């Protein structure tokens, strides 16, 4: 309920608090994607 | 320019054109439907979007709606594109200024 209603008049779609929004959701998604859901037959563990 | 005239007084743009991706609506209102159920009386998942776009409070939303509809049917609203004209118009002739 407050992330959703902190989204009222705060973190615009042309701002940069957004910006921050997708460089902390990306280190959640590469590393989750490198937990789990790929081919696991390729060794691939980090980043690059 | 044009569009944000035409839903002061008409309208907001709603078709999908030769433009960028996406039309007036989708540009202002950010995910919303046109002709849905609008219980702004009380509440909704609108009403965080609605002030996105507008810039109004919560009670300047309140006293928006009371006038545009009545003090009557403020409850059940099917909002086509021109009841959010009602809206958009109230609510960008001051911010224009």
């Amino acid at each position: 309920n407050i992330a959703n209603k902190l989204r009222v008049n705060l973190g615009s779609p042309t701002s940069t608090v957004l910006n921050k929004i997708n460089e902390s959701r990306r280190d959640a998604l590469v590393n989750y994607y490198l937990a789990k859901n790929v081919s696991g037959d390729e060794k691939i563990k980090t980043a690059e | 320019s044009v569009d944000p005239f035409i839903a002061i007084i008409n309208a907001v743009n709603t078709t999908h054109t030769n433009e960028n991706k996406t039309s007036f609506f989708q540009q202002i209102f950010s995910t919303l439907d046109v002709d849905a159920g609008f219980n702004f009386l009380d509440q909704g998942s609108w009403e965080v979007i609605i002030r996105k776009a507008l810039g109004i409070t919560a009670e300047e939303l309140l006293r928006i709606a009371k006038y545009c509809f009545g003090k009557s049917s403020i409850s059940n609203v099917k909002m086509n594109s021109k009841k959010f004209s009602q809206l958009y118009r109230m609510a960008m002739i001051p911010r224009t200024l």
